């Protein structure tokens, strides 16, 4: 038995640190690229399965 | 960025030509409507005086 591939997991930078918060997501963006980081490395793992 | 979905993965993408393929954006979410608040049903006021 070899595993082959994983579950093709997406997140969302957004909704998991604030979710419907104009605030929340206004005081995310002062640090910067970092989610768009973090999505880049899941869509990259994702289309590597 | 805000005309269409083309345009918005050109502002995503950072660049004026993308190439074929798939293009994850943004999340959609639908928006909330007719507010509503709850409470108990009680009158009585609170003995501050
Ligand atoms: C909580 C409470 O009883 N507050 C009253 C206030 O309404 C009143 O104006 C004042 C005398 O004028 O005495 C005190």
């Amino acid at each position: 038995i070899l595993p082959v591939s994983m579950t093709k997991t997406s997140v969302d930078c957004t909704m998991y640190i604030c979710g419907d918060s104009t605030e929340c997501s206004n005081l995310l963006l002062q640090y910067g690229s970092f989610c768009t980081q973090l999505n880049r490395a899941l869509t990259g793992i994702a289309v590597e399965q | 960025c805000a005309l269409d979905p083309l345009s918005e993965t050109k502002c995503t993408l950072k660049s004026f030509t993308v190439e074929k393929g798939i293009y994850q954006t943004s999340n959609f979410r639908v928006q909330p409507t007719e507010s509503i608040v709850r409470f108990p049903n009680i009158t009585n006021l609170c003995p501050f005086g």
